[PDB]
C-alpha cells in the first residue's frame, strides 16, 4: 500500500464563483474522519458531480498494489489488476508547492498542498500530521469513487 | 531631426577599457557608466541587475 | 526603410525559396514595425568576411 | 599584472571571428581538424570553441598604455 | 544634391535589394527566405581555398 | 544610380547609418560605406599633405 | 510559527519542506548571482551615445 492519503469527502459547493469554463468544475469539499477541506478541479462532462454528492478520495505514489514503484512511461494498452479497477475517476499531477497557512500568527498546523493535474489544480488542506510522505515534484496518482 | 540632432551630438561617446566614458578629445564625461558600469540591456529586474526572488526559487 | 531604432536593421541567415517576396517569420515583425500590407524591406549583402562575422555575431 | 575584464567582450569575439575567417579564406593552415565544413566563418568558430586562434589581441586603455591577452586565455561565452 | 548631404553622409550601395515581403512562420526567427530571382543576382566572392575547392568546381 | 529604372541600388541613409554605429559593427560600416560604393587609391604625400 | 526543532528530528518531516534552503542550492544561489552580475556589466567598445540617442529618439 503506497497510498499517501485515503478518506471520505462531502461536496459542499460546486461553482462557487459562476460557471467559469464548460468541461470544468472548481469543487469545494470537507471530510468526515479528519478536518481536510478539498478545492478540487474535475472533469464534468467525463463524470458529473453534484451537490450533495459524497465520494471517496484517494491519493497514492503509485497505481500498483504490490508496491512497485517503478514508472517510466504509462501504458494505457496494458491490462494488469491495479489500483484503478476498484475507482471510477483516476487523474496524475505533481506536487508542486507545500505552504503554511499565514491565518494564524503562532501554533499552528495547518498545511496546504497543492497538486496540479494538469493543470486542474487541488489544494489539499488539512492537519500536518495527515500529510506524511508528500514532497514537492513527487507524482501522485487521484483516485476518486462516489459512494451511495 | 531630433533623433538626428542626438546623433550627432552624441556618437562620439564610447566606452573604454578602464570603465570610463570619454568624448573624442579625451574629456572624461562619466567616471563609470551611469554609476554602475551596467549594461540596460542586461537589465532582469526593474532597472536593478537581478532580481533576487526569482533567481532563488529558479 | 523608416528606421527608428537599431533593431531596423538585423542580420538573418539567408534561405532560398522559389516565389517573389522576402519571407520572414512573424516573430521578427515587432522590431522592423512591418504589418504585411505591400510593404517593402531592403537587403544588403556584406562582401567581405569581416563584414559576414560582425554582422553574424553583433 | 592586467586590470582589465577577463571575458571576451562581444566586439572582440566578432573581430577575432572575422580576421581568423578571413586568413582561413586565404590559404593560412586551419588549427583544427575540420570535417567537410566549407564556409570559413563555420571554421572560425570551430577554431574557437576549442580555443586554438593564433591571435593576441592588445587591449589599449586611453592614455596609451597596453596590455596583451592571449585569445586563449580570455573567458568565452554566449 | 550637393557633395556633403548627396554624397559623404548617406551614399548608394550595390549588392541590395528590395521586394515586398510576406509572412512565413515555418522559418526559423533567424532565417529570410530570398527569392531564386534575386539570389541569381546577388553575389558573394568566396575566395578559393583547400577547404572549398570541391564545392566551387561544382 | 538613382532608382528601379537605371538598375540604380538601395540607398544606406542617414539613419542606418547610425543603427550601424549603434552596434559597433565598425568594419561592416566600412564595407558598406566605402567598399561597395565607391573604393579607389589615392598616394598623399606625407611632407606637403 | 510550526515548532520545527533545528536539529533535523521532529516527527512530521513534511514541515521541514515549508522555506527548504540548503547549501548545495546556496552555492549554486551565489555563483548564478556572480555569473549574473560579471556578465552584465557594459562591456568596453559598446557605442553607448548612439543607444542614448536611439533610446531616447524611438
Ligand atoms: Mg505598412
Amino acid at each position: 500500500a503506497g497510498i499517501l492519503f485515503e478518506d471520505i469527502f462531502d461536496v459542499k459547493d460546486i461553482d462557487p464563483e459562476g460557471k467559469k469554463f464548460d468541461r470544468v468544475s472548481r469543487l469545494h469539499c470537507e471530510s468526515e474522519s479528519f478536518k481536510m477541506d478539498l478545492i478540487l478541479d474535475v472533469n464534468i462532462q467525463i463524470y458529473p458531480v453534484d451537490l450533495g454528492d459524497k465520494f471517496r478520495l484517494v491519493i497514492a505514489s503509485t497505481l500498483y498494489e504490490d508496491g512497485t514503484l517503478d514508472d517510466g512511461e504509462y501504458n494505457p494498452t496494458d491490462d494488469r489488476p491495479s489500483r484503478a479497477d476498484q475507482f471510477e475517476y483516476v487523474m496524475y499531477g505533481k506536487v508542486y508547492r507545500i505552504e503554511g497557512d499565514e491565518t494564524s500568527t503562532e501554533a499552528a498546523t495547518r498545511l496546504s498542498a497543492y497538486v496540479s493535474y494538469g493543470g486542474l489544480l487541488m489544494r489539499l488542506q488539512g492537519d500536518a500530521n495527515n500529510l506524511h510522505g508528500f514532497e514537492v515534484d513527487s507524482r501522485v496518482y487521484l483516485l476518486m469513487k462516489k459512494l451511495a | 531631426y531630433m533623433q538626428r540632432r542626438l546623433v550627432k551630438s552624441l556618437e562620439d561617446l564610447c566606452s573604454q577599457y578602464d570603465l570610463t566614458v570619454r568624448s573624442s578629445t579625451g574629456d572624461i564625461i562619466q567616471f563609470i557608466y551611469g554609476g554602475d558600469g551596467l549594461d540596460p540591456a542586461a537589465m532582469e529586474g526593474k532597472d536593478e541587475p537581478l532580481e533576487f526572488k526569482r533567481v532563488l526559487d529558479n | 526603410q523608416p528606421s527608428l531604432h537599431k533593431l531596423s536593421i538585423m542580420a538573418h541567415l539567408a534561405r532560398v525559396k522559389p516565389h517573389r517576396t522576402f519571407r520572414f517569420n512573424e516573430c521578427v515583425c515587432t522590431p522592423y514595425n512591418a504589418d504585411f500590407d505591400g510593404d517593402e524591406m531592403n537587403l544588403h549583402l556584406p562582401q567581405t568576411e569581416e563584414a559576414k562575422a560582425e554582422a553574424l555575431v553583433l | 599584472k592586467r586590470i582589465t575584464t577577463p571575458y571576451m567582450t562581444k566586439y572582440e569575439r566578432a573581430r577575432v571571428l572575422g580576421t581568423r575567417a578571413l586568413q582561413i579564406a586565404m590559404c593560412a593552415p586551419v588549427m583544427v581538424e575540420l570535417e567537410g565544413e566549407t564556409d570559413p566563418l563555420l571554421i572560425a568558430m570551430k577554431e574557437l570553441k576549442a580555443r586554438k586562434i593564433p591571435i593576441i589581441i592588445r587591449r589599449y586603455l586611453p592614455d596609451g598604455s597596453y596590455e596583451d591577452w592571449g585569445v586563449d586565455e580570455l573567458i568565452i561565452t554566449d | 544634391q550637393g557633395r556633403f548631404r548627396g554624397n559623404l553622409s548617406g551614399k548608394r550601395v550595390d549588392f541590395s535589394g528590395r521586394t515586398v515581403i510576406s509572412p512565413d512562420p515555418n522559418l526559423r526567427i533567424d532565417e529570410v527566405a530570398v527569392p531564386v530571382h534575386v539570389a541569381k543576382i546577388l553575389t558573394f566572392p568566396e575566395k578559393v581555398n583547400k577547404a572549398n575547392i570541391n564545392f566551387l568546381r561544382k | 544610380t538613382e532608382g528601379r529604372s537605371r538598375d540604380g541600388g538601395l540607398r544606406l541613409g542617414e539613419m542606418e547609418r547610425d543603427c550601424l554605429i549603434g552596434y559597433g559593427a565598425s568594419m561592416l560600416l566600412l564595407e558598406r560605406l566605402m567598399i561597395s560604393s565607391d573604393a579607389f587609391e589615392v598616394d598623399v604625400c606625407g611632407q606637403c599633405g | 510559527k510550526y515548532g520545527i526543532n533545528d536539529n533535523g528530528t521532529t516527527e512530521p518531516r513534511v514541515l521541514y519542506q515549508l522555506d527548504r534552503i540548503t547549501p548545495t542550492q546556496v552555492e549554486k544561489f551565489l555563483e548564478t548571482c556572480r555569473d549574473k552580475y560579471m556578465r552584465a556589466q557594459m562591456e568596453p567598445g559598446s557605442a553607448v551615445g548612439a543607444l542614448c540617442a536611439q533610446s531616447i529618439g524611438e
